[PDB]
């Protein structure tokens, strides 16, 4: 057991070297050049970020509670990178019986790590938006769990191995048309900061980005597939990460494109506009197995 | 290394000894997180693929995440210390002292028990299932079903249509 | 509350139906939690600060009480397998069962929360389900008789009668002097269910009914004795003749319909060789009397509550079954001496 | 009309989802009842045994043969 | 039941049932015993005849017979410390 | 057997913590979950080592109703903080 | 299927062997119509048993949900 | 308890690995009448102690079997069973081009 | 092992804490209501999941009526979310 | 121009490269024919135990 390491070490520079893309990318729909001068096109940066704030950067906190405060970080790039393991890849690290249902569990478990952060200041002034930012999280993963059922109740079981087998000939996008619309918006609730937004405080950028990777794969498994081919394993590790990485610039597109929807009418898109909406089209999902023959 | 289930066990009490006790609803609401985590593992080392997550997906990130917008909402007070405090320190001593004595006794096999049932030792009759079902496995496997038991979907739905209606005319 | 309070009082009628229709000792689980989250709206309404207190006391003293009831479940899961509300065939399960049906019905160590409850209500509607609800855990004892030990049963009933007996006479609200009339009544309930287990259900009949035409005579305003006091002069005179009649009734009087219970409660018990239990029962009756007494002594007496202020305006209150059901609450003694048999 | 072809073109014009909503929830209650293709995937779904099927013994049976290939019983060949 | 229902049935609630497949329960062979032996009215309220058969019902699910057996072989395995003890696997 | 001997130790604790009271009201609601968590272990391990493949389902709707009087009985202690500074067992009127 | 039930008939009899060479000089235990009173079905008996010797085997065999190869 | 000899029945159980019995499906047609009659005492009488004299027949019909493949046609059987455990689990998919092979061979 | 793969992204995670700790020397109860739906609604959601897994061996038409009804009273719930929830 | 920006997106071709690529390349060094076996359900688990059993001692997965 050596590959748990070849999935977290990696892992942690692609949340590293994200800084390069979420800035140049970023940069050049504002027509700004991003990292030029710290490394030949700025490689020497993400790695210069590190050593400016683990070592050097010294704590100040506001009351330190015992427990909580150095907790929160843990419970933030804990649940972030055990997220990896359930992923079904080329081949999967440790397969569950169940797949998807690890992968819901972890998400609504992710919602602590901003709820104790919220606890950690004494004041009263930033719990009640420490509230506001639990608000955006819990509201969208009561629709998230809708839109996947659809999904499964489409093809295949629980399991993520199965989802990447079912898509041999079409992608899902053309089936679930509406639904992969969702995908796009309800991902980004997740403190992406583009629909609505907000040492240890460094340990946040690391899990908050890390998650951001993970819903542009986990998309890239419920929708994306084009082949699998189990005698060849070089054809599907290249085509699997340029589908991920054109979903990857469409989470900073949303970004520097379009403003913040305010706190009430985000409640307005979703609830008041969306739950009838993904519910009708659950309705939908429900029927389609009995009206043609679809089940694994 | 002989035992899985049976270490679990004791970090599931472990975690609930902050309940008999009191330690604020910050820090005894921890507790929920540790004694519920590590009851999974109690769940599903006997099997329930569904039923081991279910903890998760509502005790764990649904029941408890509500709970914690409950204790800003009433109760705050600035989480404080759970040592300082009296009573609360001699309640917490008191309620690991009932299980940890029992643990000593685990040792030369049999155990002295308030309950007339004996528990020996148990490590590979812990279990105590066959192989038996192979295709669609498991009691657990096929956990739920809509079909014969069709009286207990009306009324669940009608539960949750209740909790909807009501907590709105409170407020 | 508009249409959907209708809804809402409908799902305590359904939730007891599937108390009633059971075999799965979980659906009965589910029967008792249609309850809880129902009457808590109903208890709340106006929305006040002695009705905030009462229906989180309505609450944890009895969501506790339903989850000691699952504990019995799951040791019928342990011990003899079966999910059958047939037997509860362990005496391990039946400790913690019995204690969890006291909680709602015995009240001989669980009375606590209901004199601050039955006060608590701003309604007389709310009344009314309190003494409804009791007919849900009846059901449930009245399937599981057998196997169950006496000796811890018995002693829910016989010191029932003793603090209803007693919790009564210091009272002036008359919400709690109701609240003390059922636990005195509840000792007669958890009597017979070890003798004969017909009776007991027709306990429920005698006393649902005498108790809904209480609380319904109660519908002019009244939530104290010296404000019932101030009706026989200022108020309806001939209306206290009736409330009159169903207080004598809720004491044991023979010419009434409340004597006809206590019949059959020492009758089958005496059949069992059991003589100073009986006793025990109609000494301590006598003090339940005593309540009632007092409070007849609102429509008797003068009593002096003229007030200056009177009225001439004709009452028009809800009045469901405020004219029917006393006319069998005042006499039913030449009218039901084989109906015993009738009810089971 | 006063409801069909009034209260159409201002629910397209006023909350326009909200016609989404009824429409597709809607006809998923109406499509598995009068269309003729839903009584084909129930055969399948009881066809395909989920354990070992059972022997039993032969004491004059029709349209019951040996395991091998024959014309015995029912044994689903709908569409290929 | 106080109310008993009538036509319509809405049960699924004794052990050895009709299963949601075809797997069947870990205790079903004791299973039947028990349901066979107090199909009659006159077996339960007595109590008396279907004694052996509950008994290795209760064998079955609780397994408190097997535990004592195993616990006296474990038990004197470990006694046998310095002393003549077999080993094959 | 031996894995029910200590859950059925920790719902003793949860069953004491329910009967114990010291200012804080939150403390019952917590107890509340964890009895109901408890419960939820000693019910799914009778049906997962004696198998009933149709009465596993049973603590699947168990888990439901452990939230409802979670929820219900969870809204009015926020109607305590409305009509009081802060919620307390402390702080009663009835008598 | 068979081979589930040749294996236990031979993880009983290794099991028999050891019980006649522990049980010999103070225990009157004889092991004899088995732990059932009814003895005329017998249930799979050995899914507590399967030995209690060998460590290694046994953690293997009853767990399956625990790292799942 | 009275169990069974200790000589039991079937000498040398199994061929070899496994997955090489998942791969043919051929098993239920040829050899059936062994493996029925064992299906039918089973079932009729759960106790494994009276019906283990036709499954003494179920594995020494088992060898005759595999032996018939390996003396004829051994070249496609082979190839068909480098295919099946190469991949995961498919058993059929991906591998049916090699599947043709098979079966062309034990048609003569 | 699932046990190995878990208690490995935790002690790494733990350690990331101890670098920047050790090395360096020198109100409101609109909020509530939109949190309790959360709950409801969700255990809708937990009776609605097995779907995908569930209808494999049992009856289609037996389950159909029954597999939308809880969606339909899922919808019954919000529409007594538009009968004045608030300004949220 | 784009020649700044593919540095950025060619290093994430190397390190999202690698979880793909040493989870199938590690069944050469660990399993004999590049492959790991799913449980899923007792079926798949109880030949992965009779495969053991079939002349391997050690090994799980074993060709004859």
């Amino acid at each position: 057991m050596i590959n748990i390491l070849m999935l977290i070490i990696p892992i942690l520079l692609a949340v590293a070297f994200l800084t390069l893309v979420e800035r140049k990318v970023l940069g050049y729909m504002q027509l700004r050049k991003g990292p030029n001068v710290v490394g030949p096109y700025g490689l020497l940066q993400p790695i210069a970020d590190a050593i400016k704030l683990f070592i050097k950067e010294p704590l100040r906190p506001a009351t330190s509670s015992a427990s909580m405060f150095i907790l929160a970080p843990i419970m933030a790039l804990g649940l972030a990178l055990t997220m990896w393991i359930p992923l079904p890849m080329p081949y999967p690290l440790i397969n569950m019986n169940l797949g998807v249902l690890f992968m819901l569990a972890m998400s609504s478990l992710a919602v602590y790590s901003i709820l104790w952060s919220g606890w950690a200041s004494n004041s009263k002034y930033a719990l009640i938006g420490a509230l506001r930012a639990v608000a955006q999280t819990i509201s969208y993963e009561v629709t998230l769990a809708i839109i996947l059922l659809s999904v499964l109740l489409m093809s295949g079981s629980f399991t993520l191995s199965t989802l990447i087998t079912t898509q041999e000939q079409m992608w899902l996008i053309l089936p679930a048309w509406p639904l992969a619309m969702m995908w796009f918006i309800s991902t980004l609730a997740e403190t992406n900061r583009a629909p609505f937004d907000l040492g240890p405080f460094a340990l946040f950028f690391m899990a908050e980005y890390a998650n951001i990777i993970m819903m542009n794969i986990f998309t890239a498994i419920l929708f994306l597939g084009t082949s699998h081919n189990p005698h060849m394993p070089e054809l599907y590790t290249i085509n699997f990460t340029i589908k991920s990485l054109l979903l990857t610039m469409s989470f900073l597109w949303i970004r520097a494109s379009y403003p913040r929807f305010r706190y009430d009418q985000l409640m307005h898109l979703l609830w008041k506009n969306f739950l009838p909406l993904t519910l009708a089209l659950c309705m939908w999902h429900v029927s389609l197995p009995i009206l043609t023959s679809g089940i694994p | 290394m002989l035992y899985i289930v049976f270490i679990l066990s004791v970090i599931f009490v472990m975690g609930f000894v902050g309940f008999s006790s009191k330690p604020s609803p910050i820090y005894g609401g921890l507790g929920l997180i540790v004694s519920g985590g590590v009851g999974c593992g109690i769940v599903l080392n006997f099997g329930g693929s569904f039923l081991g997550l279910m903890v998760f997906l509502i005790y764990l990130g649904g029941m408890m995440v509500v709970f914690g917008y409950t204790t800003a909402m009433a109760t705050e007070q600035y989480p404080e210390i759970w040592l300082s405090n009296k009573a609360v320190l001699g309640a917490f001593v008191t309620g690991l002292l009932m299980e940890f004595f029992m643990v000593y006794y685990v040792l030369k096999d049999k155990e002295v028990e308030v309950v007339f049932e004996f528990n020996g030792l148990g490590d590979w009759v812990i279990y105590d299932t066959g192989d038996s079902g192979f295709f669609s496995e498991e009691a657990m496997g096929i956990a739920a079903l809509y079909s014969y038991g069709t009286w207990l979907v009306i009324v669940t739905g009608w539960s949750l249509l209740i909790g909807v209606v009501v907590i709105m005319e409170i407020t | 509350n508009p249409i959907i309070f209708i809804i809402i009082l409908l799902t305590i009628m359904l939730g007891t139906i599937i108390v009633m229709i059971s075999s799965h000792w979980l659906l009965v689980w589910i029967g008792f939690e249609m309850n809880m989250l129902a009457i808590i709206p109903i208890m709340m309404k106006n929305h006040n600060p002695r009705a905030t207190e009462a229906s989180t006391k309505y609450f944890l003293t009895q969501s506790t009480a339903s989850m000691l009831l699952m504990m019995a479940v799951i040791i019928n899961l342990m011990f003899s397998g079966q999910w059958t509300v047939m037997k509860l065939f362990n005496p391990m399960a039946s400790m913690l069962m019995t204690m969890a049906l006291a909680m709602k019905l015995g009240m001989a160590p669980f009375h606590f929360w209901v004199p601050e409850v039955t006060q608590g209500i701003p309604l007389s509607s709310g009344l009314i389900l309190l003494t409804w609800q009791k007919l849900a855990p009846m059901s449930v004892l009245y399937q599981i008789f057998p196997s169950i030990n006496l000796n811890l049963i018995l002693t829910l009933s016989v010191l029932s009668i003793l603090i209803g007996g007693w919790g009564g006479l210091n009272q002036t609200q008359l919400r709690k002097i109701m609240a003390y009339s059922s636990i005195a009544h509840m000792g007669w309930m958890t009597a017979v269910l070890p003798y004969n287990p017909t009776m007991t259900l027709l306990n429920l009949i005698i006393y649902i009914i005498m108790t809904s035409t209480m609380f319904t005579m109660f519908m002019a305003n009244s939530t104290t004795t010296t404000l019932s006091l101030s009706h026989t002069w200022n108020k309806t005179p001939i209306m206290t003749v009736l409330i009159l009649a169903t207080l004598l009734s809720m004491g044991g009087l023979p010419p009434l319909s409340g004597f006809m219970p206590k019949w059959m409660i020492i009758q089958e018990m005496t059949k069992n060789n059991s003589i100073i239990l009986p006793t025990f029962m109609a000494i301590t009756a006598l003090l339940n009397l005593y309540f009632y007494m007092r409070l007849t002594y609102s429509t008797t007496l003068t009593m002096f509550p003229s007030t200056n202020n009177m009225k001439m305006k004709w009452q028009f209150p809800l009045m469901k079954k405020m004219t029917f059901l006393p006319t069998m609450v005042v006499l039913s003694t030449m009218m039901l001496p084989l109906t015993p048999m009738l009810s089971v | 009309a006063e409801r069909v072809a009034a209260f159409l073109k201002n629910v397209w014009a006023k909350e326009p989802v909200l016609v989404a909503s009824f429409a597709i929830a809607g006809l998923a209650v109406i499509l598995p009842t009068l269309s003729p293709y839903t009584k084909y995937s129930l055969m399948i779904n009881x066809x395909x045994x989920x354990x070992x099927x059972x022997x039993x013994x032969x004491x004059x049976x029709x349209x019951x043969x040996x395991x091998x290939x024959x014309x015995x019983x029912x044994x689903x060949x709908x569409x290929x | 039941q106080k109310r008993l229902g009538v036509d319509l049935d809405r049960w699924m609630t004794i052990q050895s049932a009709e299963q949601p497949h075809k797997i069947p329960s870990r205790c079903h062979a004791f299973e039947k015993e028990w349901i066979e032996c107090a199909h009659g009215i006159g077996s339960i309220r007595a109590e008396k005849e279907c004694k052996i058969e509950f008994e290795d019902f209760r064998e079955c699910l609780l397994r408190q017979k097997t535990m004592k057996r195993l616990h006296a072989i474990r038990r004197q395995r470990e006694k046998l410390i310095k002393e003549g003890k077999y080993t094959p696997p | 057997s031996m894995v029910y001997m200590n859950i059925m130790m920790a719902f003793t604790v949860s069953l004491v913590g329910l009967l114990m009271y010291r200012s804080h009201l939150m403390s019952s609601l917590l107890c509340l979950e964890g009895m109901m968590l408890s419960l939820f272990v000693m019910a799914a391990l009778t049906i997962l080592n004696s198998h009933f493949t149709l009465a596993s389902m049973m603590p699947i709707i168990l888990l439901v109703f452990a939230a409802c009087e979670a929820a219900l009985g969870l809204s009015l202690l926020v109607m305590v903080s409305n009509t009081y500074g802060t919620d307390y067992v402390q702080n009663l009127n009835l008598l | 299927l068979q081979a589930e039930k040749d294996r236990r008939v031979l993880q009983m009899l290794r099991e028999n062997l050891e019980e006649e060479a522990t049980v010999m000089k103070d225990x009157x235990x004889x092991x004899x119509x088995x732990x059932x009173x009814x003895x005329x079905x017998x249930x799979x008996x050995x899914x507590x048993x399967x030995x209690x010797x060998x460590x290694x085997x046994x953690x293997x065999x009853x767990x399956x949900x625990x790292x799942x190869x | 308890e009275l169990p069974s000899l200790e000589d039991l029945k079937v000498q040398e159980v199994k061929v070899s690995s496994s997955v090489l019995k998942a791969a043919a499906h051929h098993y239920g047609a040829q050899c059936d009448k062994p493996n029925k009659e064992f299906m039918l005492c089973r079932w009729e009488e759960k106790d494994p102690r009276r019906c283990l004299e036709e499954g003494k027949l179920v594995n020494q019909c088992a060898l005759e079997f595999f032996r018939q493949i390996k003396r004829h046609c051994a070249e496609p059987f082979t190839e068909y069973w480098t295919c099946i455990d190469y991949s995961g689990l498919q058993l059929f998919r991906r591998c049916r081009k090699q599947q043709a092979q098979f079966d062309e061979c034990v048609l003569d | 092992n699932l046990m190995l793969a878990l208690l490995t992204n935790f002690t790494l995670a733990t350690l990331l804490v101890i670098i920047a700790f050790w090395l360096p020397q020198l109100f409101s109860m609109k909020f509530f209501l939109v949190a309790i739906t959360f709950l409801l609604f969700d255990l809708e959601i937990a009776l609605l999941l097995p779907l995908p897994w569930a209808s494999q061996t049992a009856n289609l038409n037996t389950m159909l009526t029954m597999a939308l009804f809880l969606i339909i009273l899922l919808a019954v719930s919000l529409a007594y979310e538009w009968t004045q929830k608030g300004l949220e | 121009m784009w020649f700044e920006v593919l540095p950025g997106i060619a290093v994430m071709g190397v390190c999202l490269f690698i979880p793909g690529m040493a989870t199938a390349r590690i069944h050469r060094f660990s399993n004999g024919g590049k492959e790991k076996r799913v449980a899923h359900y007792p079926y798949q688990w109880y030949l992965m135990e009779r495969d053991r059993r079939v002349s391997g001692v050690n090994r799980s997965y074993v060709s004859k």
